[PDB]
């Protein structure tokens, strides 16, 4: 039973059935394909089924470097002692590096513009080509690695390729930590949850379990509520970049050709800085581009990403909403009325009860994204709890966390405090005007924008011999 | 599975100019993936759908 | 595990000295709560037709999507206080944290 094309329910296929009055899938014998996540213990009648994490849980830039030894070596430029990551050998972006090409049997990217014959990219994680915006962030970090390694080679002539690689890697890893915990997470959780779930870092605690919890894989998908139905590209005047300034998302999934042949990462990064995120609202949860048209260009039918989230939680055996509420120490609504209070929305409570019958059965993603947002945050209490708890464990339980004593010198720590995603954009692209303040808040050109010349470079002096 | 960027390493292995140190580093990297001679390397490139007609 | 190190391993192996797989790749997620499957151990809710979850019919994920998630795209609300970069960093970060493998067909 081939899950991509069959609608039969046999292991490992758990296809989503089609409701009687579907707006899109008019044929009820059709289905949305779904493969059950690989079990930790295949074919066991003893164990309770659990899923596998293929990556390091640590915030360690594993999406740049890889999480398995063979792939990590493959992403490296092995033709010199310069400690560089491998770059594309056939294509450049205005004289700057692109990600190398990957060699998949069944390459989704070739399906997006057949004539262009541009394959998917190779990165540390397998999803780098899922959207050009994501590819752009990957390309950015590759560039940054190479720049750090270059600079370190000047500072320390006698260091070999192994040392250069490791040191640049350690800095990129620290940058991801800083941007994540200083800039990103406060805007996710809001001030109150940030204080509750992420108090000031003390030291590495070796008794903190740093594993990703199963639920986190589902709750972190709150992000799907932020997705805009277009990819936006802007020229160097931050003007719409001709033609196709607003490309529908359904025409960009795996569209790696767009990066290579439609003008590189610059216009993509500009679009990211100078366009608003979508606001999650209680009757505006997620756009049709992901709910109706996910991967429509590479697959036999458009998938439904919200529906996939819900299917996947069931696949993973996740408890429903009330059980997570109780886990988090929050009240658990029993009735339509009480769910109305918790959601600050009786209409939505009525709708959730009509589907689910009890708040005990609401799937974690659906319940999580339904909750009103915390002041100055983009998750409600439930999601703030799960997300916050996970990031606590990621920081406290990481021996190589950037502020852990003996990881960096004090001067290196001082130097690292100066980094920002805007600075990274300046260092590694043709972009000369970037977002000020907090990159994740600033969104309007010109009001929120600064010249690159105003931003402190990362000073590598304290990495010397 | 052979990667397009690895073709550039073949080029370095066939550069009579490129120094012994660099070439032995690359041979070592290919030997780690079960590829012992340049013939074995070209062959893998061919079989993974790359155009090797230059060699 | 080694005694002296300076850098993270690729796999995350050996980050925690006492329990060296913790955070390493190709390992089971941790469970904060006991799993909830139709049969207790394996089958997902929704698997067997007419099997209730805790007294109620399991709703089709696609039905939930249609009734709750769907909205008109022309009514989309820009977030005044967040950039698309805020979205993108999130997906990027997610790809540092977790990938759940599925079988090849
Ligand atoms: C280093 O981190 C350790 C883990 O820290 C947790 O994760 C981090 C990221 C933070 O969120 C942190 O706040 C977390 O606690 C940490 O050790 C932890 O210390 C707590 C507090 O001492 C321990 O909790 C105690 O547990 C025992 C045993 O019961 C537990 O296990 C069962 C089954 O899992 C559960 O059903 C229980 O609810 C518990 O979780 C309890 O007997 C005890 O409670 C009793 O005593 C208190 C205080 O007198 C009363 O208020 C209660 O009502 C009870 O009568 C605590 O709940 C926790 O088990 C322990 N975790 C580990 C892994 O050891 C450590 O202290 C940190 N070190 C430093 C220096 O920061
Ligand atoms: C352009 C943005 C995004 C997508 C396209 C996209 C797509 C997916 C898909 C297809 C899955 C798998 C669905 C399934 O269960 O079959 C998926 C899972 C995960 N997401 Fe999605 N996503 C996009 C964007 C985001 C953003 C902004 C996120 C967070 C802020 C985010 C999170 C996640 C996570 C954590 C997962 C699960 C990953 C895993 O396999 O563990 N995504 N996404
Ligand atoms: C490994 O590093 C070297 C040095 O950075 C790369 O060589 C450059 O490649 C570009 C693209 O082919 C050329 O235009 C330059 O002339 C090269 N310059 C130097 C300094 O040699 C090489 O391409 C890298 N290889 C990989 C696999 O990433
Ligand atoms: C598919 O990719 C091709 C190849 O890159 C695109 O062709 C370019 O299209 C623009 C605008 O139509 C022209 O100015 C270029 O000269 C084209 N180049 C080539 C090599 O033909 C084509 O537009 C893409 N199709 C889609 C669906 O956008
Ligand atoms: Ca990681
Ligand atoms: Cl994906
Ligand atoms: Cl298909």
């Amino acid at each position: 039973v081939n899950c991509e094309t069959s609608c039969v329910q046999q292991p490992p296929c758990f296809p989503l059935k089609i409701p009687p009055n579907d707006p899109r899938i008019k044929n009820q014998a059709d289905c949305i394909p779904f493969f059950r996540s690989c079990p930790a213990c295949p074919g066991s009648n003893i164990t309770i089924r659990n899923q596998i994490n293929a990556l390091t849980s640590f915030v360690d830039a594993s999406m740049v470097y890889g999480s398995e030894e063979p792939l990590a070596r493959n992403l490296r430029n092995m033709s010199n002692q310069l400690g560089l990551l491998a770059v594309n050998q056939r294509f450049q972006d205005n004289g700057r590096a692109l990600l190398p090409f990957d060699n998949l049997h069944d390459d989704p990217c070739l399906l997006t513009n057949r004539s262009a014959r541009i394959p998917c990219f190779l990165a540390g994680d397998t999803r780098s080509s899922e959207m050009p915006e994501l590819t752009s962030m990957h390309t950015l970090l590759l560039r940054e690695h190479n720049r750090l390694a270059t600079e370190l080679k000047s500072l320390n002539p006698r260091w070999d390729g192994e040392r250069l690689y490791q040191e640049a890697r350690k800095i990129v890893g620290a940058m991801v930590q800083i941007i994540t915990y200083r800039d990103y997470l406060p805007l996710v959780l809001g001030p109150t949850a940030m204080r509750k779930y992420l108090p000031t870092y003390r030291s590495y605690n070796d008794s903190v379990d740093p594993r990703i919890a199963n639920v986190f894989t589902n709750a972190f998908r709150y992000g799907h509520t932020l997705i805009q139905p277009f990819m936006f590209r802007l020229d160097n005047r931050y003007q719409p970049m001709e033609p196709n300034p607003r490309v529908p998302l359904s025409r960009v999934f795996f569209a790696s050709w767009r990066v290579v042949l439609e003008g590189g990462i610059d216009p993509i990064l500009r679009g990211l800085m100078a366009t608003p995120a979508k606001l999650n609202r209680q009757n505006q949860i997620a756009v049709d581009e992901i709910r109706e048209r996910l991967f429509e260009q590479v697959m036999r039918i458009g998938l439904d990403l919200p529906a996939l989230n819900m299917q996947r939680s069931r696949d993973h055996g996740l408890p429903g909403y009330n059980a997570w509420r109780r886990f988090c120490g929050l009240p658990q609504p029993e009735t339509v009325g009480q769910l109305g209070t918790v959601l600050r929305n009786l209409k939505l409570a009525r709708k959730l009860m009509e589907q689910y019958g009890t708040p005990n059965n609401i799937d974690i993603w659906m319940g999580g994204v339904s909750e009103p947002l915390k002041r100055k945050g983009r998750v409600g209490p439930l999601l703030a709890c799960i997300i916050g708890t996970q990031f606590r464990k990621l920081r406290d339980g990481d021996r190589f966390w950037w502020e852990n004593e003996g990881v960096f010198s004090m001067q290196q720590r001082q130097a690292l405090a100066q980094i920002s995603l805007p600075r990274i954009i300046c260092d590694n692209t043709g972009i000369t005007t970037v977002s000020k303040n907090n990159i994740f808040m600033s969104n309007s050109y010109p009001r929120d924008f600064v010249n690159c010349s105003t931003l402190p470079a990362l000073n590598l002096a304290s990495w010397r011999e | 599975n052979f990667l397009e960027h690895e073709l550039s390493y073949i080029d370095v292995l066939l550069d009579k100019n490129a120094d012994q140190a660099t070439k032995d580093n690359l041979r070592s990297y290919f030997a780690d993936k079960g590829l012992h001679s340049i013939k074995d390397i070209i062959n893998k490139a061919k079989q993974d759908g790359f155009d090797v007609s230059k060699y | 595990c080694p005694e002296q190190d300076k850098y993270r391993t690729i796999t995350g192996m050996c980050n925690n000295r006492r329990s060296p797989t913790l955070g390493a790749s190709n390992r089971a997620f941790v469970r904060w709560l006991p799993a909830e499957y139709e049969d207790g151990f394996s089958l997902p809710y929704g698997w067997t037709p007419g099997v209730k979850r805790n007294g109620f019919p399991v709703a089709l994920a696609r039905a939930v999507s249609n009734e709750i998630v769907r909205f008109p795209t022309d009514q989309l609300t820009p977030d005044q206080e967040r950039s698309l970069m805020f979205m993108q960093w999130g997906q990027l970060l997610d790809h540092d944290l977790d990938f759940t493998p599925e079988p090849a067909a």
